[PDB]
Order: structure tokens, then C-alpha cells, then sequence
């Protein structure tokens, strides 16, 4: 959206001869120039995305309620690892306290 | 503040030798300590030394303005409203009472003979209050009456049977037992 | 600890790095002497938490 | 009259004052078949005559009191065990007595009573146990752990798949 | 509210060694009893109370209802 200079108000998009006029209530008229030609858009599968996971991935080796798995960990060669199982295909995720993620990130 | 305390390594206690028969003592000191319906008892007990006077004394405020309906008087022509203004001090509840014949004293009413007569079993309450009336003239000015109330009684609530406004909680199993009550 | 110990002591060409290593213990404070102690009287649960054995569990808290 | 006396025979206080009037004898053991058996009972239990309870004023102030006193700071531990119960029962109607008439310095003897009473249903409870038993393991000298539950086991690979890597099809029964 | 007088299954005269078996079974609790509460009694989880040669000392022969009658009935002064 485009927020008025003016009176910090939500200013309301039209359409005039190939150009995006935004106009608010105060009267002030401004045109945007790039970052304002997004119409809408919409995103799939945000059940199952990565920025969703983010924070509980990133969680998962402290939660102690999390399944644990025999598996040397490659950076600190703890002998055991996190696993998790996230999103509707059943990617599974090792991931240890010392940063290390399987799947590289 | 971070802890402190510490105990002792988990290598050196020795539960080898337990079994599941003995984890019911686990069970038992569980039970002990609860009681069985002792949250019932804490519930009413924190209601009526608790509950009911926080709420009389601060939830029942009353602060009202009504119309003066009257009709000429050279005070009544030159005011238009007064101001209801009053809220409750003290606040308590008692054990049940019973009149015995009439005109009697209030003598203690056990809860069998309240199941048996069909009576009910509620401890009266007493409540004290202060009052300000303001009544506003045509002009500007207004005119404020106070006045502090004795304490009075203004119902009975129920008691549950077995909590501390009950008359069978200064009562020995005993006396529990032969008053009709059922001591277990 | 010993899982670090080990894995050093193996980067640095130990043959018996494995040694280092200690097993997993996991175990309840609850002795059989304190079950004895609840049948006489002399241990309540208050004092069972008292000690750090056991918590009370909300399920939100589960 | 009549209804003082309706209200009063139908109170338990009543009804316990009594009982312990017929313990000691000031009253039949049997209940009144005529009118001045009842007026007897209400006299020698309340203390008042009927008449008179509604020309004054207490109520509580001279229901029966037990005839034997007996001592009751034997009750402090200290033909025992009946003597006991009887010291039980007395004080507890002594007590009730009390706490009907407000006396002074109650709270510390009901609660001293409480205890005494909380230590008499401990033996009276030890009287009333039919007895436990568990079943001991043989091999250790405690209750049975041996149970008969599944335990999980990694079965080797060669009892699903061959040697070829086909599952087996255990379809051909063999009678000898 | 007491041990019946005869067997409920069969009607042996359980009754009149029912006043002794109660007393005695006392004493021999008192004897196995041990360091615990008696009101944890059934939770002990270590007692071997066995009441067969009691039982057969007072002459009631090894019928199943009634040992399981004079042992396992309830006795209304002891909860009132
Ligand atoms: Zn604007
Ligand atoms: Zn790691
Ligand atoms: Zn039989």
C-alpha cells in the first residue's frame, strides 16, 4: 500500500491512462514508480512452507519432546540427531544444537 | 534469580529394586495430600472469606441520577436532578441459625434438622454501607447529604455442608457421627 | 562431554577413542525406601516436592 | 407447647443430649408412651420445663450435662482401650456442649480432641483391616514382575525376504 | 453388617467361630503388620498375610465359599 506524506493515511490506487494514480482523502495525489505495480498476489501450500517452520526448526534440538534418532552429527560428532518429519510430502529434517540442519540450510 | 540447589548424581540411586505394587504408594500420598474432594471445600472456603466481599466491596458500586418528579416549591421549581450515591463497607457471612419458638435468640440449626423440617441450610449476611445523595439545582450549585449505615442483615446464602460456615466443622467425628450426620 | 572427548581424541589419531565415551544414563529419584516412607506416615507428597521428585503437570504444561 | 416440643424432639442435639441422659440412667431407656414420660424426658434433658423455656430466654445454657466425669487427660495417651472409647465419647459430647454455648478457650481443646480422635481412628482402623498378601517372585524375594507382554525385538531380515530379495509366502503345509 | 451366621452358599454354621476368627486375625496382623500405618495395610506391597491355619484351627473345613465369607465379609462397627 502507499501511505499519504501528508496525513499518514491509507491512500486509495486507481488507474489513469497506464500509470497507477494513488489519491488520498486530503487530496494529495502522488504516482508510484516501481514497487507499487503488485496488483495482488497470493501464495500455495503455506501450511507446508519453510518460512513457516523457521522458529520450530530452529527450536527443535532444545525441545525435549521431539523424536531423536542414532545418527552421528557431522559437525560436532554428537551421536545423535533431531529428526523431524514436516509438511504434507514428509520431508524429514535432521537437525542438532550445535547449527547443524540437514538439507544444508 | 537463577537456581541453586543441587542433588545428587542420577548414577548413584538404586531403583532396581522397585516395582509397580510399590508405585501405588505414589498413588496413595497423591490421594493423601488432595483429598478426594478437597478442592470443593478450598473453593467455598475462599468464596465466602474471599469471594462474596471483594465483590460487594468493589464490583457493586452504585452511582445513579434521577430526575426530581416533584412539584412547585421554590427549592423544587429550582432543581432538576439528585444523585444516588452509595456502596457497601462491611461485609461477612455467618454460620445457619434457626429461631426456636418465636422471638427467640437464633440458635444453631445442625443440617440434619434442616433435611429433615425441609428448612434450608444458609448462614445470614451482613453487609454495612455508606450513602450520598446529590441533588442538583437550576442554578449551579448542589447539595450533598451523607450518611453511614449500621450493619444489618439483608439475606442467608447457602453454606455447603462440611465447609467452614458449617456447624459439622467444630464438630469431632463423634459428635459428626451421633447428630445424625454420616462421619465417613 | 564424553561424545566431544571421544571425537577429539580420534582427530588426533587415538586408536582407543572410543574409550572416552560413557553410557547414557536416565533414571527417577524415587527409591523404594521412600515408598516405605509414605505407607508409615513420615513422607507426604508435600515434601516429595519439596525435594525436587516430583511436579505438578497442567496439560497445557503436559 | 406442642409445637416447642415438635421443634425440639426433631432436633438431633436433642436426640444426643438424650442419649446420653439414658446412658447414665436420668432417663428410661425406653422412649415415653405417655404424655408425662415426655414431659420427664424434655425436664431432665433441656433443663427447663416447656412452660418455663418460653417465660425466659437461653436454650443451650442447661442441656443435660453427663453425670460422670470422667478424666479426660488420660485421653493424653496416658481395661484401657474401652476406658478409652467411653473417654472418646464423653468428650466429644463435653465438647459439643461447648461449642453450643460458646464457651472460652474452645478452638485449642477441639483441635487437642481432633488429634486425640484422628489417633483412635488409627487403631480403629487397625481393627478393621481384613488382611493383604502379594504374590511373590520365587526367584527374588518381592512382588511378581514376571509378566507374559510382548517385548520387541529386531527380527533378522532373512525371516521377511529370501536370498533373491522376494518376500516369503509361507503357503505350503507340511505333514509328517 | 457382621460375618452371616451360616455360609451364604452352602450354610455351614460360619457364625459361631465368627467372633473368635475376627479377635485373633487381630493379633496375627499385629504380628505381620510392621513399621506401617494401618490404614496402609492393603497397600503395603511386601505383606504375606495368610489366614489358612487359623482358619482351619478353628475346625471350618477348606470349602471355598466359606473361608472366602468368614475372611472377605465386612463388619459395620468397624466404619461406624
Ligand atoms: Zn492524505
Ligand atoms: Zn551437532
Ligand atoms: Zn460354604
Amino acid at each position: 500500500m502507499k501511505i499519504c506524506k501528508a496525513c499518514s493515511s491509507c491512500m486509495v490506487r486507481t488507474y489513469v491512462d497506464g500509470n497507477i494514480i494513488f489519491r488520498c482523502s486530503c487530496g494529495e495525489s502522488v504516482q508510484g514508480d516501481s514497487q507499487n505495480l503488485l496488483v495482488s498476489s497470493k501464495v500455495y501450500h503455506t501450511g507446508e512452507m519453510e518460512d513457516k517452520y523457521k522458529i520450530f526448526i530452529k527450536n527443535a534440538p532444545f525441545d525435549p519432546t521431539n523424536c531423536q534418532i542414532k545418527k552421528d552429527c557431522p559437525n560436532c560428532h554428537l551421536d545423535y540427531l533431531t529428526q523431524i518429519c514436516i509438511g504434507s510430502q514428509k520431508i524429514i529434517i535432521l537437525v542438532c544444537r550445535c547449527g547443524y540442519m540437514s538439507n544444508r540450510g | 534469580l537463577r537456581p541453586q540447589i543441587t542433588y545428587g548424581p542420577i548414577e548413584t540411586v538404586d531403583n532396581e529394586e522397585l516395582t509397580e505394587a510399590d508405585m501405588l504408594s505414589f498413588i496413595s500420598a497423591a490421594v493423601n495430600s488432595t483429598g478426594l474432594i478437597g478442592y470443593n471445600i478450598k473453593s467455598f472456603d475462599d468464596l465466602m472469606d474471599n469471594g462474596i466481599p471483594q465483590i460487594v466491596k468493589q464490583m457493586f458500586n452504585v452511582d445513579i441520577t434521577y430526575k426530581d418528579q416533584r412539584d412547585h416549591t421554590e427549592i423544587d421549581k429550582l432543581r432538576e436532578s439528585v444523585q444516588i450515591q452509595f456502596n457497601f463497607t462491611d461485609v461477612n457471612i455467618e454460620r445457619p441459625q434457626h429461631r426456636n419458638y418465636s422471638q427467640g435468640n437464633k440458635i444453631n440449626l445442625l443440617p440434619n434438622k434442616a433435611r429433615l423440617c425441609g428448612l434450608s441450610y444458609s448462614g445470614p449476611v451482613n453487609l454495612a454501607a455508606e450513602v450520598i445523595l446529590t441533588a442538583h439545582y437550576s442554578n449551579g450549585r448542589q447539595e450533598v447529604k451523607r450518611a453511614s449505615i449500621p450493619p444489618f442483615q439483608v439475606s442467608t446464602f447457602p453454606i455447603m455442608r462440611g465447609s467452614n460456615r458449617c456447624h459439622t466443622h467444630h464438630l469431632s467425628k463423634t459428635a459428626k457421627k451421633e447428630i445424625g450426620e454420616d462421619p465417613n | 562431554q564424553a561424545c566431544y572427548k571421544a571425537a577429539e581424541a580420534r582427530k588426533k589419531g587415538d586408536k582407543d577413542w572410543e574409550k572416552h565415551k560413557i553410557p547414557f544414563i536416565q533414571n527417577t529419584r524415587f527409591t523404594p525406601q521412600m515408598a516405605k516412607d509414605i505407607l508409615a506416615g513420615t513422607l507426604t507428597l508435600e515434601d516429595l516436592v519439596a525435594q525436587g521428585i516430583c511436579e505438578f503437570i497442567t496439560p497445557e504444561e503436559a | 407447647t406442642k409445637v416447642l416440643l415438635t421443634e425440639i424432639l426433631l432436633d438431633p442435639m436433642y436426640d444426643y443430649a438424650a442419649t446420653v441422659a439414658r446412658i447414665d440412667g436420668s432417663i428410661p431407656m425406653h422412649k415415653p408412651r405417655t404424655p408425662k414420660e415426655a414431659e420427664y424426658e424434655f425436664k431432665t434433658v433441656i433443663g427447663r420445663t416447656p412452660a418455663e423455656l418460653l417465660s425466659q430466654k437461653e436454650f443451650y445454657d442447661k442441656i443435660y450435662t453427663s453425670k460422670y466425669r470422667p478424666d479426660f487427660t488420660q485421653l493424653t495417651r496416658l481395661r484401657d482401650e474401652e476406658k478409652t472409647s467411653t473417654l472418646i465419647y464423653l468428650r466429644a459430647y463435653e465438647l459439643f456442649l461447648k461449642y453450643l454455648q460458646n464457651a472460652p478457650n474452645f478452638n485449642s481443646e477441639l483441635a487437642e480432641f481432633k488429634t486425640y480422635e484422628n489417633a483412635y481412628g488409627e487403631q480403629k482402623a487397625l481393627l478393621a483391616q481384613q488382611g493383604f498378601y502379594n504374590i511373590f517372585d520365587p526367584n527374588t524375594g518381592r512382588a511378581d514382575q514376571r509378566t507374559r507382554l510382548f517385548e520387541y525385538k529386531r527380527l533378522p531380515i532373512s525371516t521377511l525376504y529370501d536370498e533373491r530379495g522376494l518376500p516369503h509366502k509361507w503357503t505350503i503345509y507340511v505333514y509328517k | 453388617m457382621l460375618i452371616p451366621v451360616v455360609c451364604f452358599t452352602c450354610g455351614f454354621p460360619i457364625g459361631t467361630y465368627a467372633a473368635i476368627f475376627d479377635k485373633a486375625r487381630t493379633e496375627y496382623i499385629k504380628t505381620k503388620m510392621g513399621g506401617t500405618l494401618p490404614q496402609n495395610i492393603p497397600l503395603d506391597a511386601s505383606l504375606q498375610i495368610e489366614l489358612k491355619d487359623l482358619i482351619t484351627a478353628l475346625g471350618i473345613p477348606m470349602r471355598v465359599c466359606c473361608r472366602t465369607h468368614l475372611i472377605t465379609t465386612l463388619d459395620y462397627r468397624k466404619y461406624y
